[PDB]
RNA sequence: UGUAACGGUACAAGCUGUAAACAAAGG
RNA sequence: UAGAUUUAUAUAAACGGCAAAAAAAAAAAAAAA
RNA sequence: UGGGAGCGAAGAUAAUCUAAUAUGUAGCUCCGUUCAUGGAAAUCAAAAGAGCUUUCACUGAUUGUAUUUAUGAAACGUGAAAAAAAAAAAA
RNA sequence: UGGUUCGAAAAAAAAAUAAAAAAAAAGA
RNA sequence: AGGUAUGCAGUAAAA
RNA sequence: AGGAGAGCGUCUGUUGUACAUCAACACUAGAUACUGCUAAUACCACUGUGGAGGUAUAGUAUAUAAUCCCUGCCCGGUGCAGUAACAUGUAAA
């Protein structure tokens, strides 16, 4: 038959009834998405997954019990440096196929610029290509080095100066809010300069007399404010967390035994079960 | 429907499902004004 | 998999680390 | 399951996609309730700048501007956009042709597209009123930017300027040197005199002096260069003490490391200011000459770096050419008193002249006059095409010159008229240029300054001594008129 | 490139084998232990991705790069002869 | 529901009618049926300008 | 069935443009000799045809008459070859 | 929990600094000179260098033990209720925690973001405030005075209100021998006295420490509960070995900081509640036994009349809970030198 | 017809056209966006083109 | 207690609600102004041999009159001009 | 949550006393209107700075500055004597409105 | 659900006069104050400037006046 | 587009929009 | 097509990343529709 | 939308039960129906030939798959319907 | 006297409602 | 121990 | 619902609204087991949340229970621990 580069060779010329009656559970191994003719997923369109994406496979046993299971793609979170975009791009979700394609093309920029839409299979990649061409048209905006997603939308492209202004304004608002919260939760408290003496218990006998307080921060109001802000910058502790950017990072599965709550058959989340709990996707 | 589920649900008119049926006073095959 | 490291130590005898560099031109 | 085909195997996501209506299947002969034909749409503005409708698109397309809703930062940005050579090509198009737009080009044009600059007078008045309104809520830097932007865009309404002056005088003590420089930028020659309120200028100069006296450590070299430039020109100051303090902070303030990294154009402007105010520097080689050398060396180093290295680069190349021209002009006046191949002055001057020779086109009319003056003072020539190719463009751009530029050009032409060895094209070009320059100088005599008058008198005397065979009567008349004008201005 | 035959399915994830982890590259500079300039060497994709290309020591052996190298060498030879 | 009152009217449409109450009202008081959307200032200005009532 | 990928491409025959009323610029605007498209003075800017020179340098060629039914990337590769 | 400061402020794997500086001098060079002078002054004042052991702790405790007008006149209080001791004699402050150094506690009640119960047997309890205790001791080479000792409802140990010499107030964990009027400092030049904080590399062997950092500058995480302490066993250039309260021997980087002494309130374990109501106040809920339920509700349930477990003990989720190890086998031991064994084996050997 | 819209003579965007009548009875079509009168429709003489599909049929 | 506790937007940092009085850094304004200023640099192409003054001047004898402005298209109102602009910049015999 | 009985009693008594304090506080507010009127149709639409140099002021500017200062209670002797000096200088050029 | 407050407080307080008398006792005699004596002195520093200055400038006085022992300061 | 709420109209499953059933006779 | 024609129907989509509030700084941030 | 795409059940038949059937059905999400689907052979076939794609009838409930229940508009082919290939190097 | 309004604190939206009608030249 | 009578921003202390 | 006693649960509590108010459940406490912190365990979108902004005098799991005296023998079996696997250990497993 024709289209030997795509799946379905022995279905192409068997008849209409067989094509309509084909049973998916007949296929045990996953078929590549491009050859199958499957719609790209939202995760793939937000990342650079090339030939990889969510798939399905069937489990068949000697008893002839069949079962189909969804299987997720093998994706990593990696950082790239782009000369065409004049910025580092943190935490792009990429795959092995995408990485090999970048190697073939000659790097990240070449892969984004030259790959045809069918092979690239990434709307995010298409948008990056658009931003690269826009930067080529308008180099002065490229000199700013803003994150590439600032110009993802066409309206931001039409109004670059407002895009940069709004980006900086929102960044400053975020910084001020975070600074205020950290100051509120700081472990160091400086009382007023007119009443620095806090309530104390009776000093244990034999304790040496405490020296008079040195209020060096009362010479100038500017010095006082700077010292107060510096004290507000302090933190009680710093926490460790799972981070793939760290060489020794790791994540967690389930308990060693492998059991479950007695009498409970937990149903896994789906698009028709717990579909929109706490977040969209 | 209670506040937590309301905060995550979306309004009916935020999609196109309203225009994909032909329900009307005369039946289920509405012919819109102006055909 | 209670412990799920991001990087798994590579195996010595896996075919991936032992595959042949192949040939530039098949004819010669 | 339908196996894919050549035309069908590639698909897009139902919601994250590139819209391509040409290929998307559609049935235009049917009613589509999803599009809500009955519902009327809102006509949004077709061009926006800084989040508001672009004022450069209103003369052609109309629509409201919402100027009264603009805050101080947006207003300052808009004032800068209107003041700094606005082009209607910066406006956004609607469904444009696939080919690139003229906005990509960085080159200036000799014609204003899509409307005259004066077609925005009403919007300029509205912007001035809104600036007067918002002046009370702006931070110090934004307020200084508003002041300078109004001055540059040409807001002239006297009540508006009075309110702006009041606010600026109120908040002057809270401003650092960079904001003082921004404010001084509003006093440049050619801007409206309403902003040059003498008391405000005196207060600004005093505050800058205090800033230098108590914060000289924090001052950057480029900031000091700009301050000297503004003091000599923007504020028309005789503050020999302040200028000398700036020069000392530039030279002996452990500033040699910063002098190398500061932009060459700022150094060129600073040395121009020092050359203008030499007498102040040489007060209780000359110290002015040492200052000129110290400022010149980094410019020559930048020239050497560029030559060794040999759209973005065009701007820096133009800036470097302007810096070279200004530095050469500044050095020429000092060399007038030296008359020797000084170990470094003459050599840096020659290198700047070579840069000018390789970048003659980039020169503005002031640059052309400056470079002609420098070459004639030095009695040198970077090449044999220099003088003819520069005289041609000087004649083509005579109309845009100022009295200072005309005095420099007349000095150069008087010097050149006495040279026996000249090219045929130079001989042909000279007399017409001399006549036109003399006419322009005579016309613009009442607006010339003291330095321009002195240069013109020197040129007239030199011509009388050596060029008595070309327009001799006009040169005697010019000499007498310059003497009388200088006497009057000295009495003033 | 990956191969879609006999993948490893575990933890709900799919991992695909890489039968051929090698790619040809053109050497733009002398790399001690790899080759001289202008050679076409089979290297490992990781080696190209993380060392050679970032350090500017080699580039993928595309027809564009091969032709560019060839033409540049020819131009340099002609420049030598012009200088002589 | 009723059209909002413009800043300048020139042609008021509002009907002020006398209402006969079954309750008691003082000597200097009178009850009127009026559109729901009118304010006390609007009512007072309407009566003082169209009738001259104090 | 689903939204079309780059494998599905369509184009339509272009009707030659005739200014049926020569004086009616609102309904029959002049074509531009540069862009070979109707002039839209309201929403377009004049193009000299040399704009791409400022982007790609003096050693640049403009190629015209490229066909339909092909990806821009495929055509770029073919033209490079 | 995560209901306090956001992730962006709380999470940082690698801390780039260990000295929270608050210089007073106008320039960086003068700030460095002042820091050197302060370090030298701390070194000069430091005299004690011998290890601080269990026996020395006992001696100090013995020394501390060896070493009608004050009321509200005319105030007849409650009929029966009275404080156990007046404010001028109580060991703890008897007042209120500083408002500027604490906030209201967000009571999750054992439920996660899904709203389901994940931590069983939790109750409302008494209202509590979270107080911001300096686990880092970031301020170095500045002496502070312990003004008072305070109760903490979320923590088994006592807190101490430290007033630095410049007036800054903070809360730190109190040591078993910490008393009002004590002088404390954090520095590498500090003497080996209880309450002082030093890098593990500057603390002699056999010394007793608490509030140990796993990562330098990230704040102490190990040995916090009342009465707990760890012992310094061995020291090398890069690592210091500690024996922990669980009988675990583990290595720590020599740059990780720690505080000398035992954690205060060693008598916590001696408390007797006497009734279900005390635990109810503390925030507990009744624990129903697995074998008291139906077979659908627990593996041990079912059976007419009372019965035994009928199998080796397992939890609600079918996991052996008596002797079955749960640490991940593949997870590397890292700096752990030796981890404890079962208590029966420990006490029988 | 719903897939198509009239164009304002000044703004050249989709508009709505209303018929107004003067005292003499002259009718004027006015566009909402700019208030401009609509230009007179192009004449049949200018618009005419042969319908070759009907000849083919 | 808090129905929206777990949402991605719960207790989010920043926002226009809490950032009412926050301005962009002055460096951002400087950057925008300089980018606008440097967008039209270049050499002086085109010739201006004569001076025909930093602000443009309009000549009154070239403006169309009311009659011309109102005249229909072709393939006392003649001596009156209605001009929108700056009278201080108009070039007229008398004002 | 729960409170210790002493704390319960003390806070309950505080709440009761707060309620009674509010009731006592509002007793004499017979002529306190939540709806209040403010006159602003005399305020000019132009903006002025009151401390601007008088020598740059005209009648229209100085009149507005004087009225604004009176409204804002900026009773500064130096400012108002400068106002007097400038107004006497400008006596010839004031309209009835100014 | 209701938003009534102030004089329309929906809280069902007790009307028992004896209980309200006990409430008075708890609210006035047994009220708890956070601030300290030096806090009050600082609050009134403008009227008691000399004694505020002495308390802050004489060593030991602040320590003596900040001790837990119930004190009366004139 | 469709529907509805109020209002007017015989206080209505009709009609209708504060111009709430009617302008057709204007420089 | 003589005029007039209130209010609701959460609409910058006559439009384009997805994603709360028809479109929300980068990142955290997760997708078969 | 018993048309097309994705995910995807059980009640029922197998006289329990498994496969298979039900069925790629129901629900859910997305296209929006001749101006559509699809498509001008690296096709099918035999050593003769057909000639993109599409619809109907026959071949035939045949050859098949399921191997207790059933499913199966199979392929080639035959008779019809409709018929198309490609305006187009610029002007 | 309350609601409204600021805070708690909320698109956690009470269809036909508002300090809520294209948003300052406002003509004092 | 919510907010009280020229009103918008805005820091500290507290019966 | 008094005086004198026995049984079961120590006790105050919870409890099937509308056939079970009990000897059933919980309980103060004594034990055992796991867990070195991105802890274990739980939720099962999993670089997320509760645990806990806690750190072995802590948290989780399973018995037995408050006070006094006691709590015998068995590791052959099963499970678990231990070791490369054995040996061997562990019954308040």
């Amino acid at each position: 038959p024709k289209n030997l580069n795509l799946w379905g060779k022995y279905l192409r010329l068997v008849g209409r009834g067989a094509r309509r009656g084909f049973k998916k559970w007949q296929v045990i191994p996953p078929i590549p998405v491009k050859a199958y003719g499957r719609e790209p997923s939202a995760a793939s369109q937000t990342g650079l997954y090339h030939d990889e994406d969510f798939n399905y496979h069937t489990k068949r046993t000697f008893s002839m019990r069949r079962t189909r299971r969804k299987i997720k793609p093998n994706v990593f979170r990696r950082t790239f440096t782009s000369s065409l975009l004049n910025v580092t791009i943190p935490n792009v979700r990429v795959t092995t196929s995408a990485l090999h394609a970048m190697d073939d093309m000659g790097g990240f920029d070449a892969y984004i610029l030259r790959t045809p839409p069918q092979e690239l299979r990434s709307h995010m990649g298409e948008r990056m290509r658009q931003v690269m061409y826009y930067y080529q048209d308008q180099p002065a905006i490229r000199d700013w080095g803003l994150p590439w997603k600032v110009f993802l939308k066409v309206a931001s492209r039409r109004d670059p100066f407002y895009a940069c202004y709004r980006h900086n304004l929102r960044k400053q608002q975020y910084e001020a809010d975070l600074r205020s919260r950290v100051r509120s939760f700081s472990p160091y408290y400086l009382p007023s300069g007119h009443q620095p003496h806090a309530e104390r218990q009776v000093f244990h006998e034999g304790a040496g007399e405490s020296p008079p307080l040195n209020l060096w921060w009362r010479e100038n109001r500017e010095l006082e404010e700077a010292f107060r802000r510096r004290l507000g910058e302090a933190k009680c502790f710093e926490r460790a967390f799972a981070d793939s950017s760290e060489p020794l990072g790791y994540t967690k599965g389930r308990c060693r035994g492998g059991g479950g709550k007695s009498g409970r058959s937990v149903r896994r989340r789906s698009k028709t079960h717990k579909y929109r709990e706490n977040r969209a996707f | 429907i209670r506040p937590r589920k309301k905060g995550m649900r979306l309004d009916r008119r935020r999609s196109k499902k309203q225009y994909k049926h032909g329900r009307h006073v005369g039946g289920w095959n509405y012919r819109w004004l102006g055909s | 998999s209670r412990y799920q490291p991001f990087k798994t130590a590579s195996e010595r005898e896996s075919p991936f680390t032992e595959a042949e560099p192949a040939t530039n031109f098949a004819s010669p | 399951y339908t196996p894919p085909s050549k035309r069908t195997w590639s698909k897009q996501h139902n919601k994250i996609f590139t819209p391509r209506p040409l290929s998307e299947r559609f049935s235009p002969h049917k009613l589509h309730p999803e599009f809500e034909w009955w519902r009327e749409r809102t006509v949004q503005p077709s061009a926006l700048f800084m989040g508001f409708p672009d004022l450069l698109a209103l003369p052609l397309r109309g629509g409201s501007a919402y100027i009264h809703e603009m805050d101080a930062a947006t207003l300052a940005v808009v004032l800068a956009s209107l003041a700094h050579s606005p082009s209607a090509y910066s406006v956004s198009e609607r469904r444009p042709p696939p080919s690139p737009s003229p906005a990509v080009s960085l080159s200036s044009s000799s014609f204003s597209p899509t409307h005259l600059p004066q077609h925005l007078d009403s919007l300029l008045a509205l912007l001035g009123r809104q600036a007067a309104a918002t002046a009370a809520h702006a931070p110090d830097s934004t307020l200084a930017f508003l002041f300078r932007g109004c001055a540059e865009a040409g807001v002239v309404e006297k009540n508006v300027v009075c309110t702006l002056l009041g606010r600026v005088e109120q908040r002057l003590p809270c401003m650092q040197l960079p904001e003082c420089l921004v404010l001084l930028d509003a006093l440049r020659p050619g801007l409206p005199e309403v902003y040059r309120h003498p008391r405000f200028v005196a207060r600004l100069v005093a505050h800058a002096g205090l800033l230098l006296q108590f914060r000289g450590a924090e001052s950057e070299a480029e900031d000091l260069c700009d301050l000297a430039f503004s003091l000599v020109f923007a504020a028309n100051c005789r503050d020999a003490a302040l200028l000398q303090t700036t020069a000392l902070l530039l030279v002996h303030g452990k500033r040699m490391q910063s002098l190398n990294e500061t932009a060459p154009l700022a150094l060129a402007r600073a040395m121009e200011a020092f050359a203008a105010c030499r007498d102040a520097v040489n007060a209780p080689l000359s110290p002015s000459g040492w200052l000129l050398l110290s400022l010149l060396s980094p410019v020559v180093q930048a020239l050497h770096r560029a030559e060794k290295g040999r759209r973005g680069a065009s701007r820096e190349s133009h800036a470097l050419t302007e810096a070279a021209a200004r530095a050469a002009a500044a050095v020429a006046e000092e060399t007038q008193t030296l008359k020797n191949r000084e170990s470094s002055l003459f050599r840096g001057l020659l290198r700047c002249l070579e840069r000018v020779d390789d970048h003659r086109e980039s020169l503005s009319p002031g640059s052309m006059c400056k470079v002609l003056f420098a070459a004639t003072v030095a009695r040198a020539a970077p090449s044999r095409d220099f003088f003819p190719d520069v005289l041609k463009r000087l004649g083509d751009q005579l109309g845009a010159c100022t009295p200072e530029d005309l005095s420099r050009a007349l000095f150069a032409l008087v010097k050149l008229s006495s040279v026996s060895g000249l090219d045929p094209r130079c001989q042909d070009l000279l007399p017409p240029l001399l006549g036109t320059v003399l006419q322009a100088v005579e016309s613009s005599l009442p607006v010339a300054d003291v330095a321009s008058l002195a240069r013109l008198h020197s040129a007239a005397v030199s011509a009388l001594i050596s060029s008595s065979e070309t327009k001799k009567e006009e040169m005697k008349q010019l000499a007498e008129e310059t003497s009388r004008l200088m006497h009057a201005r000295l009495e003033e | 490139a990956i191969s879609h035959l006999n993948p490893s399915i575990s933890k709900g994830k799919v991992h695909y084998r890489v039968p051929n982890p090698y790619i040809p590259v053109l050497l733009l500079q002398a790399v001690p232990g790899l080759g001289k300039r202008g050679e076409l060497k089979q290297v490992r994709r990781g080696t190209l991705r993380l060392f050679l290309a970032p350090k500017g020591l080699a580039v993928v052996a595309s027809w564009q790069n091969i032709d560019a190298f060839y033409l540049a060498e020819k131009e340099e030879e002609e420049r030598r002869r012009r200088a002589q | 529901t009723p059209p909002k009152t413009p800043r300048n009217v020139f042609f008021p449409w509002q009907v002020f009618s006398v209402h006969r109450t079954g309750a008691f009202l003082e000597r200097r008081r009178v009850a009127l049926k009026v559109p729901v959307n009118l304010t006390k200032f609007e009512i007072q200005s309407y009566l003082e300008k169209i009738y001259g009532a104090r | 069935a689903c939204r079309p990928g780059a494998t599905r491409m369509k184009w339509y025959f272009q009707k030659p443009y005739v200014r049926r009323v020569k004086s009616d610029f609102f309904r029959f605007p002049l074509l531009s000799q540069v862009t070979k498209q109707k002039i839209d003075w309201q929403y377009h800017h004049p193009r000299s045809g040399y704009e791409a020179a400022c982007i790609f340098g003096p050693n640049t060629l403009e190629v015209t008459n490229l066909p339909m039914g092909k990806t821009c990337e495929y055509l770029q590769e073919r033209l490079w070859r | 929990s995560s209901s306090y400061l956001p992730r962006a402020a709380t999470h940082r794997n690698r801390v780039a600094f260990q000295l929270f500086a608050t210089p007073r001098e106008p320039t960086a060079s003068k700030a460095a000179a002042a820091a050197r002078a302060a370090a030298e002054a701390v070194a000069r004042s430091s005299t004690v260098s011998a290890p601080f052991t269990v026996q020395k702790q006992q001696r100090l405790l013995a020394l501390l033990a060896a070493s009608d007008l004050f009321r509200v006149h005319g105030l007849p209080g409650f009929s029966g209720f009275r404080p156990s001791s007046p404010p001028h004699l109580s060991k703890l402050f008897r007042g209120r925690v500083s408002r500027h150094l604490s906030c209201r506690r967000v009571n999750h009640l054992g439920r996660n973001n899904s709203g389901r119960i994940t931590v069983r047997f939790r109750g409302a309890g008494h209202f509590r405030r979270l107080r911001f205790v300096d686990y880092k001791r970031g301020r170095k080479d500045i002496f502070g005075t312990v003004l008072r000792l305070e109760y903490d409802p979320n923590r088994s140990a006592h807190l101490a209100l430290l007033q630095y010499d410049d007036g800054v107030l903070s809360y730190i964990l109190a040591t078993e021998v910490t008393r009002p009027g004590d002088r404390v400092v954090a520095s590498k030049h500090a003497s080996i006295a209880p309450g002082n904080c030093l890098p593990l590399g500057n603390i002699p062997v056999s010394t007793i420490v608490h509030n140990v950092e796993l990562r330098p500058g990230a704040g102490g995480q190990i040995v916090r509960a009342g009465g707990c302490y760890a012992t310094v066993v061995a020291k090398d250039r890069h690592f210091v070995t500690l024996k922990l309260s669980s009988t675990e021997v583990r290595r720590f980087p020599a740059d990780c900081w720690a505080t000398v002494g035992q954690v205060s309130n060693a008598a916590h374990a001696e408390r007797i509640r006497g009734k279900a109501g005390v635990s109810y106040w503390m925030g507990e809920r009744p624990r129903t036994r697995g074998k008291a339920m139906n077979p659908v509700d627990h593996p041990h349930g079912g059976g007419t009349g009372k019965k035994g477990l009928k199998r080796p003990p397992v939890s609600k989720w079918g996991i052996l809970c008596k002797g079955y190890k749960t640490r991940a086998k593949k997870k590397p031991l890292g700096l752990i030198v030796r981890r404890k064994k079962a208590n029966k084996l420990i006490k029988k050997f | 017809i719903t897939n198509v819209a009239l164009l304002d003579p000044v703004v050249k965007r989709p508009t709505r056209v209303k018929r107004r009548f003067m005292m003499n009875g002259e009718c004027v079509r006015i566009s909402k966006l700019s208030g401009s009168a609509m230009p007179e429709p192009v004449s049949t003489s200018a618009l005419r083109q042969p319908n070759l599909y009907q000849e083919y049929l | 207690v808090r129905p929206n506790q777990g949402r991605n937007d719960y207790n989010q940092v920043g926002g226009k609600k809490r950032g009412q009085g926050v301005q962009v850094l002055p460096e951002t304004i400087r950057l925008l102004i300089e980018t606008r200023k440097a967008a039209t640099a270049g050499g002086p192409v085109g010739r201006q041999p004569l001076p025909k003054r930093r602000f443009p001047i309009t000549e009154a004898l070239r403006l169309p009159t009311v009659a011309e402005v109102n005249a229909p298209w072709e393939p006392r109102l003649d001596k009156v001009v209605l001009h929108s602009g700056d009278i201080s910049r108009l070039r007229v015999d008398a004002t | 949550g729960i409170l210790r009985p002493r704390e319960r009693l003390l806070l309950n008594a505080l709440k009761k006393e707060a309620d009674i304090r509010y009731r006592g506080r509002r007793m004499h507010k017979r002529f306190r209107s939540w709806a209040q009127q403010r006159v602003r149709h005399y305020w000019l639409p132009q903006k002025v700075c009151v401390t601007s140099d008088p020598q740059l002021m005209d009648g229209s500017y100085i009149a507005a500055c004087v009225q604004k200062a009176a409204t804002l209670r900026k009773h500064d002797l130096q400012l108002w004597h400068g106002f007097s000096k400038r107004i006497l200088e400008l006596a010839d050029s004031l309209t009835p409105q100014q | 659900w209701t938003r009534a407050s102030g004089m329309r407080n929906p809280v069902k307080w007790t009307r028992d006069w004896e209980v309200l008398n006990r409430k008075v006792y708890f609210a006035f005699d047994e009220r708890e104050i956070r601030r300290s004596m030096l806090d009050a002195v600082s609050a009134h520093r403008k009227t008691a400037s000399l004694f505020h200055r002495m308390i802050n400038a004489v060593p030991g006085v602040a320590h003596a006046m900040s001790l837990p022992g119930p004190h009366t300061f004139f």
